């Protein structure tokens, strides 16, 4: 039949892709980097302990100022922290308790969050009389909000457990673009620095590269055995790192269109919750379900450092734009700044 | 999912994914490494910055 | 030792508590005394759309109670002009075609029964139900209603709630005391049955039956029956709180007065008839009608007392030989013979006769043998004196007909047939009900000692007390009336001036902002969590229940602590120092105890906590970021 033919043609097409990828595997990243000096053991201490949330922290995000940062907890609040002094700038009681993701706008004027409400709630910080209030509630997803990132103050991109991502026009609250393709809950996304592209990681154990403007998927990276919980771009935007329930992080190059590296160890069985690169991209930081964040040599895949402080799962992490510090958020209701 | 439209949409997608230009892994990796070496001097977590520069140690 | 209303914050809990039983509808609250009282206060003061609708409702309710056709003619034309015609003239009439036509027709014919405005009442209630009910619910009158309703549902009476005075009755099983309920200051009769005596004599079913019976009857405000407001018990005393009747009984006064005249007995008969009627409407046969079980109040009016040997025939008929000998009907005495209201008419005849001749019809020459007293009942017509009136005769003749086929009050229309007796030609039965007829015997000054009838090696066990489990009770109508008629006004006033001070204090303080508004809070209000048990440390905090957590806070601060729904393994009911608490079991094996201020709070906190924790956990289970995994 016609339907059988397209099942077949899609199978031959999947091989043609694998083969084309094998055709480029002339060397490995590990061979290439086999020469250069290892990084040495990274020795970060806890500078700040950010105390305030009354329950599990589910997510965080740094301001572009490398100082202010927003956080979303099970206690149904968002806190915008001055990391330098530990002073809370704002504490924001949310209209839903089931928050999972938060984001800080590039300008530092708006912030966003959402979760099982199925809504991306945008919050203007500099209101006309000192207060904070919801400027917009972006509604359209038929599943929970897994993640969300501003393009600018007028545009934002969301991922959802309805297996889609979306681009919104904040002024009008419209759903400009939908990024259908994933076959499972989308769990995380990362914007390319150009912000013409972004990637998504999902419970179908695949990552995807999407063109923002064109609104379609360019490339699909598979490899992980389990759900992909986190994802971050390499600083040059030619590659990205993923972290999964499979206890491994992985590095995918876009132009080679395949996996370059796997970051793992036999003493790590538990899953990765979050990933972030250091400013140069040489270090890959990963937060784990065993309460530690591990610091990885992105080029040699040796475990370099281990951030051990938190008493429960590290649910989220982030490196500053000036690259001075690492924030880590946790189920123990604390955020810590490492340096 | 006996959707003929849905099947067509997958196939044509797998073309978009298949028919691209790929570079060799060795070229890809070399470019990555060349980046990390270029910006290694601009990464505080990679290199020792004095307390004077660091806005966290002694304030 | 007055009633103290809970804080307005009680609404969050109560509103849900009532919401769960469908008890928040116009119908349900409007047909409650305190509810109605508050609903009109809203409509008549704090609203203008409804003010006229309720005034009209009331003026009619007053019109129903007018004592004459002469009064009705006048007030009808007044009410019609004032409330119906004025609005009609303008054109803005808010009532149906037929409703207005129904009334105006009867007015052009000067025939004004106290019901002509019944079609308006229903259409007033149409106009009030819903749209306006909504605004009332949203108003703090409903809050005030939730405050009283909380007190109502948190009643657990004891002896200490009563100022108990002298003894005014003595029965085989117990005693009756005059008492005042300190609470409101209401005068009552307290009936104390010794459990040890009940066990001894095996009269448990009897004690239990009276309670069950009293409850079928103690609604509707009946002047001619001793009715219950509360029942409760101590470990060894069943206590009934009852209508006060401190003027002895007829069996006594009869012995002090001697026999009564036809006119004197007529009075008693009328009142008893009506009290019979009441029971017979509610499908209850008294089955023990006697001068000893008819009491007198301070003024001389009578009530039927002691419903131990009464019975409900609604579902199935009784057939047992039960009652006092000399007053049992043929159909009763005969075993394997079913019956209903029937018996009490026969019993009536027997007692009324006693009033006139001083002995039972079937008890001449003071013979004690009760077997042959019964023989005179089945196939033997009664012989009557040469000095009875012809009307008294035909009454007693009809009342004591052996055949129920041909007995007075057993032909269909029941009590009406008896009232229609030419013995009562002179009576206006409405005027009997209003207790306007002067009583023939007024009880004396020095206490009567006038309600008497004619060893222990005994313990009380688990299985004895379990008989008295459903015993305690409170009749809502009774308590609301008692409250409405004593303190309801003065308490609301004191409460209002208290709540308004705390609000006006908090305006200056700046504490006045509710943490619960604008979020997804399920429920909130005070509880007390246990700190260190050895220090009697109990800590009243204000709690906020959210779908995924339970927060709480102290005096003038945000919530600093909480407890996630994920943590909670169970919500159990528990006891500490004779206080009901909730016991939450927490993942770490940790315990969390909470005392509530009232039963409905405990009931609702348990339900809603249980609901939340189960739902949240089922939900998180389906959410990769939140669910727990293999660590
Ligand atoms: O004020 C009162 N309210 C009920 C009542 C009942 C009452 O006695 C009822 C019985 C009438 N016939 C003789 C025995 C009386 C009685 C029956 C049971 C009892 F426990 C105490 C007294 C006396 C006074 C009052």
């Amino acid at each position: 039949s016609e339907l059988d033919q397209l099942r077949q043609e899609a199978e031959q097409l999947k091989n043609q892709i694998r083969d084309a990828r094998k055709a480029c595997a002339d060397a490995t990243l590990s061979q290439i980097t086999n020469n250069i000096d290892p990084v040495g053991r990274i020795q970060m201490r806890t500078r700040r302990t950010l105390r305030g949330h009354l329950a599990k922290i589910y997510a965080m995000h740094w301001g572009t100022d490398s100082r202010l940062l927003v956080s979303a907890s099970q206690d149904g609040k968002l806190i915008i922290w001055d990391s330098y002094t530990t002073n809370k700038v704002h504490a924001i009681p949310l209209r839903s308790s089931w928050v999972m993701t938060c984001a800080y706008a590039p300008s530092g004027n708006y912030v966003a969050c959402g979760g099982l409400d199925n809504i991306c709630s945008i919050y203007n910080l500099k209101t006309r009389e000192g207060n904070v209030r919801v400027s917009r509630e972006l509604a359209g997803h038929t599943g929970y909000l897994s993640c969300c990132r501003f393009l600018d103050d007028n545009q934002i991109v969301t991922s959802s457990g309805d297996t889609t991502c979306a681009l919104w026009d904040i002024e009008t609250g419209q759903q400009t673009t939908t990024f259908t393709g994933h076959t499972g809950d989308v769990m995380s996304l990362s914007l390319a620095p150009d912000t013409r592209l972004f990637v998504s990681g999902a419970c179908d154990a695949s990552a995807k590269l999407w063109d923002v403007r064109e609104g379609m998927c360019r490339q699909t990276f598979t490899g992980h055995e389990s759900d992909i919980n986190a994802i971050c771009f390499f600083p040059n935007g030619n590659a990205f790192a993923t972290g999964s329930d499979d206890a491994t992080c992985r590095l995918f190059d876009l132009r080679a269109d395949q996996e370059l590296m796997t970051y793992s160890h036999d003493n790590i069985i538990c899953g990765i919750t979050s990933v972030s690169f250091s400013k140069s991209g040489r270090l890959l930081l990963a937060g784990y379900d065993d309460f530690n964040c591990n610091v990885w040599d992105a080029l040699k895949a040796d475990r370099a450092g281990v951030l051990a402080g938190h008493d429960n799962r590290v649910s989220c992490l982030g490196v500053t734009d000036d690259g001075m510090a690492v924030a880590t958020g946790s189920w123990d209701s604390f955020l810590k700044i490492w340096n | 999912t006996a959707s003929i439209a849905q099947a067509r949409k997958l196939v044509e997608q797998l073309k978009m994914e298949a028919n691209i230009d790929r570079i060799k892994v060795s070229k890809a990796a070399a470019d990555l490494m060349a980046y990390c070496e270029a910006h290694a001097k601009e990464d505080p977590l990679l290199t020792p910055v004095p307390a004077s520069e660091n806005p966290f140690r002694e304030k | 030792k007055k009633i103290l209303l809970p804080e307005p914050s009680i609404r969050s809990v109560m509103q849900k508590y009532l919401e769960d039983r469908g008890e928040v509808t116009f119908e349900k609250i409007f047909s409650q005394k305190l509810g109605y009282l508050l609903f009109r206060d809203f409509c008549l003061n704090h609203l203008e759309e409804a003010r006229p609708l309720v005034e009209f409702y009331e003026e009619i309710k007053k019109y129903e109670k007018l004592e004459t056709e002469e009064e009705r003619v006048a007030r009808s034309r007044e009410i019609f002009d004032s409330y119906i015609m004025k609005e009609l003239l303008a054109c803005s009439h808010p009532f149906s075609k037929s409703a207005t036509e129904h009334v105006q027709g009867h007015l052009g014919k000067k025939q004004v029964p106290p019901d002509l405005f019944q079609p308006y009442i229903e259409e007033i209630c149409q106009n009030l139900r819903g749209d306006v009910f909504q605004k009332f619910i949203e108003s703090d009158k409903f809050t005030r209603f939730c405050q009283w309703k909380n007190v109502e549902l948190n009643i657990h009476l004891t002896m200490n709630d009563f100022s108990v005075h002298r003894i005014i009755g003595r029965g085989g099983f117990g005693e009756v005391y005059g008492c005042r309920k300190a609470d409101t200051g209401k005068m009552y009769a307290m009936k104390c049955l010794d459990k040890k005596r009940i066990k001894m004599k095996q009269g448990e079913t009897l004690a239990l039956n009276e309670r069950i019976m009293l409850s079928l009857v103690s609604t509707g405000d009946c002047p001619f029956i001793v009715c219950m407001s509360y029942a409760f018990h101590t470990p060894d005393k069943l206590s009934f709180i009852l209508d006060l009747m401190n003027g002895g009984d007829l069996h006594y006064h009869l012995s002090q007065h001697g026999v009564f005249s036809e006119a004197d007995m007529r009075f008693y008969a009328a009142e008893i008839i009506l009290g019979l009627e009441h029971m017979h409407n509610r499908f209850v046969v008294y089955r023990d009608l006697k001068p000893a079980n008819i009491l007198l109040d301070e003024h001389g009016h009578v009530r039927i007392s002691d419903l131990g040997l009464a019975c409900d025939f609604s579902k199935k008929k009784p057939h047992a030989s039960v009652g006092t000998h000399g007053y049992m009907a043929p159909e009763v005495l005969q075993k394997g013979v079913a019956y209903d209201s029937s018996a009490d008419w026969f019993s009536l005849g027997c007692m009324l006769f006693k009033l006139l001749r001083g002995h039972s019809p079937f008890r001449q020459h003071k013979t004690k043998d009760k077997h042959e007293i019964d023989r005179m009942t089945l196939t033997m017509a009664v012989e009557l004196p040469d000095s009875f009136s012809p009307e008294l005769r035909s009454l007693l003749e009809g009342l004591l007909q052996r055949d129920v086929n041909r007995r007075l009050g057993c032909l269909g229309r029941g009590a009406q047939e008896v009232k229609e007796s030419p013995f009562f030609r002179s009576l206006d039965w409405q005027m009997v009900f209003l207790q306007k007829y002067p009583p023939p015997l007024i009880p004396p000054r020095g206490e009567v000692n006038a309600a008497d009838a004619f060893t222990k090696g005994i313990k009380l066990l688990d299985s004895d007390q379990e008989l008295y489990r459903n015993f305690p009770l409170t009749i809502s109508e009774r308590w609301q009336q008692e409250v409405a008629e004593t303190v309801f006004d003065t308490i609301n006033a004191e409460t209002d001036r208290l709540e308004a001070r705390k609000k006006a204090k908090n305006k200056q303080l700046g504490h006045e902002e509710d943490y619960a508004l604008g979020k997804d809070c399920i429920m909130h209000g005070y509880m007390s969590k246990m700190g260190n048990p050895f220090l009697t440390q109990w800590q009243r905090r204000y709690f906020y229940l959210f779908p995924n957590r339970l927060e709480w806070r102290g005096e003038g601060e945000a919530p600093q602590s909480l407890l996630t729904m994920e943590e909670i393994q169970s919500v159990e009911e528990t006891q500490i120092k004779e206080r009901k608490c909730l016991l939450l079991k927490i993942r770490g094996g940790k315990q969390f105890i909470l005392q509530c201020d009232s039963d409905p709070e405990l009931v609702q906190w348990k339900k809603e906590l249980r609901d939340a924790y189960r739902e949240a956990q089922q939900l998180v289970q389906r959410v990769p970021k939140m669910k727990n995994k293999p660590a």
